[PDB]
């Protein structure tokens, strides 16, 4: 029994979400069957905000039910759910999962969604430099998410990868590796960051 | 219908016996269930109404509690249980409601952090920039904060915290501090500090650098 | 204001073909629509009345589980013409089914077996005997309704919506519930 989330993956304020739950091992005629739609905001809870019955019937949260729409195709093994009027709160990761009439015991992996007006942009990358501890920073790219490794993965234990934080709609973090004094600068350090969205991947290396 | 869940975060060693609690205001009979959710993964079904197993689930995991108070435990903790605990309520049925979730941790002996200080890159002040950084790594509790002086004065705006999950290896946590100055500014004042409140120290450990050296 | 008129006892009394507009006496300003759809493990049968109401414009939803028996409620009041159509393996027990039927097929060991079963993956092996009623425009209209549920144990047990009541009792073993209405406490 699987289910999988799809949906924009990016949306500016004001704009509709529609999500579409595909699933399979499973039929949404059986009686007592379910299919809801739960997010979770990063570093918060859940919050379950709509499901869609065996025979049609439909309930939300009462605190979106003028935002939520929720809607399924059985003949396709499919439920939708769109959010009209769409802001930045709506930044969470939608999870859609099914209902044997009082829980939910299947999941999906998720979708995550960020609401920003900011459009694709590359990171700026900087090196940090001063056992010693040195670093990269990531400033000003949009979407996430990126990937920081050094040496491309064989320095690994000593690297801490910082969540990303906002700064005027764009996302900056940082990595710092932390390695014995007696091999640098006599071997190299380089920071390899790799934005997915925007096709990038930059070298840094660091020389003090 | 409230559900509060406690402790927030339960700091555990592997192998003990730990319980979460999810407390009713009112009177939901056993309507209530268990979800996993490791971190980056997807929510779990762990129990159902209040102390029903499900299959494939690990037998460590039982609960129990009828009524108001309901709880959650685990006969031996493995590393993979470090993980949030949500409980659901089917009470009120079709509407369903969550709880604000346990944090599962997992204890080790305080450690002081290795705070480490940035200059601005090259390349930054190039592009009118300067953000100076600041680690704070492999420490715990993760309770820590950073204040930061700029030639004595402290400096209100313009720093950008971010603090990493649980270590896999060590059980430590880290915090970046993140400074961000024009390059005008930054090119205006001698020396930058951050010091760091903690529970292993009376007085904050300080790292800092001069810009004239 | 003219409303639909019309009232449905599990068949088609608010058809196409059957449907009355009907005028209001003065002082009512609302049309009325409430449709409650019960629903057992073997099948599902609405009641529904449409007319004259009172009170304010709005919309009202429930849904309702009586030990397994849910029950959905639909009620909803405007201000305008017409404007009130605007809603539509066994395991080892057997229990006698009512979902539709008259008071008159519904009665003692009159009603047809089902089998239950374990709908999804809940235990449904207990009776149930009771009816259904649903109120709106200063109308009443009921149904009995017997099932399987969940459980073996309730004597009069109830749950409640706008104008809508599921009430009976439930009883174990198979094909208990041929008639509980004078069961005790
Ligand atoms: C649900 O149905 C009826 C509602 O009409 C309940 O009450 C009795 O029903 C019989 C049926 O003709 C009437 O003649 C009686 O007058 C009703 N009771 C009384 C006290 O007058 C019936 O009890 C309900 N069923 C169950 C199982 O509770
Ligand atoms: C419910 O019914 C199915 C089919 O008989 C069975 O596999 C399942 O284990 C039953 N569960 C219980 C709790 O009786
Ligand atoms: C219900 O019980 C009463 C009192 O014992 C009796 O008057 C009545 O006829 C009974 N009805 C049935 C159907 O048993």
């Amino acid at each position: 029994v699987t289910l999988k989330e799809s949906g924009p993956g990016i949306l500016q304020p004001s704009q509709t979400l529609s999500l579409t739950c595909s699933f399979s091992g499973f039929s949404l005629n059986s009686f007592g069957t379910g299919v809801g739609w739960i997010r979770q905001p990063s570093g918060k809870g859940l919050e379950w905000l709509a499901h869609i019955w065996w025979n049609d019937y439909k309930y939300y949260n009462a605190a979106l039910e003028s935002r939520l729409t929720i809607s399924k195709d059985t003949s396709n093994n499919q439920v939708f759910l769109k959010i009209a009027s769409v802001d930045t709160a709506d930044t969470a990761t939608y999870y859609c999962a099914r209902l044997r009439l009082r829980y939910f015991d299947y999941w999906g992996q998720g979708t995550t969604l960020t609401v920003s007006s900011a459009k694709t942009t590359p990171p700026s990358v900087y090196p940090l430099a001063p056992m010693v501890t040195l670093g990269c920073l990531v400033k000003g790219y949009f979407p996430e998410p990126v990937t920081v490794t050094w040496n491309s993965g064989s320095l690994s234990s000593g690297v801490h990868t910082f969540p990303a934080v906002l700064q005027s709609d764009l996302y900056t973090l940082s990595s710092s590796v932390t390695v014995p004094s007696s091999t640098w600068p006599s071997e190299t350090v380089t920071c390899n960051v790799a934005h997915p969205a925007s096709s990038t991947k930059v070298d840094k290396k660091i020389v003090p | 219908i409230l559900m509060t869940q406690s402790p927030a975060i339960l700091s555990v060693s592997p192998g003990e016996g730990v319980s979460f609690s999810c407390w009713a205001n009112q009177n939901i009979g056993t309507s209530i269930h268990w979800y996993q959710q490791r971190t980056n993964g997807s929510p779990r079904l762990l129990i159902k109404y209040a102390s029903e197993s499900i299959s494939g689930i690990p037998s460590r995991f039982s609960g129990s509690g009828s009524g108001t108070d309901f709880t959650l435990s685990i006969n031996s903790v493995e590393s993979e249980d470090i993980a949030d605990y949500y409980c659901q309520q089917s009470n009120s049925w079709p509407i369903f409601t969550f709880g604000s979730g346990t944090k599962l941790e997992i204890k080790r002996a305080d450690a002081a952090p290795t705070v480490s200080i940035f200059p601005p890159s090259s390349e930054q002040l190039t592009s009118g920039g300067a953000s100076v950084v600041c680690f704070l790594n492999n420490f715990y509790p993760k309770d820590i904060n950073v204040k930061w002086k700029i030639d004595g004065s402290e400096r209100q705006n313009g720093v950008l915290n971010s603090w990493t999950d649980q270590d896999s290896k060590d059980s430590t946590y880290s915090m970046s501090s993140t400074l961000t100055l024009t390059k005008d500014e930054y090119e205006r004042h001698n020396s930058y500090t951050c010091e760091a409140t903690h529970k292993t120290s009376t007085s904050p450990i300080v790292k800092s650098f001069n810009r004239n050296e | 204001l003219e409303c639909y008129s019309c009232v449905q006892k599990a068949d088609d009394g608010c058809s196409p073909n059957k449907m009355k507009t009907v005028k209001c006496a003065p002082g009512v300003d609302v049309c009325t629509e409430a449709v409650g759809a019960v629903e057992t493990i073997h099948g599902q049968f609405s009641l529904a009345v449409r007319g004259c109401g009172s009170g304010l414009p709005g919309k009202n939803d429930r849904g309702l589980d009586l030990h397994g028996l849910l029950a959905f409620i639909q009620l909803q009041q405007c201000a305008q013409d017409r404007c009130n159509a605007k809603l539509n393996p066994p395991n080892g027990v057997e229990c006698y089914s009512c979902v539709g039927l008259s008071r008159e097929a519904c009665q003692g060991t009159s009603p047809p077996v089902v089998s239950c079963y374990n709908a999804s993956d809940h235990v449904y092996k207990g009776c149930f005997d009771g009816n259904v009623t649903l109120t709106a425009a200063n109308v009443t209209v009921s149904l009995p309704v017997r099932g399987c549920v969940q459980d073996e144990f309730c004597t009069r047990d109830g749950v409640t919506g706008p104008g809508f009541t599921l009430s009976g009792s439930c009883c174990q073993g198979s094909r208990c519930n041929s008639d509980l209405r004078n069961k005790t406490y």
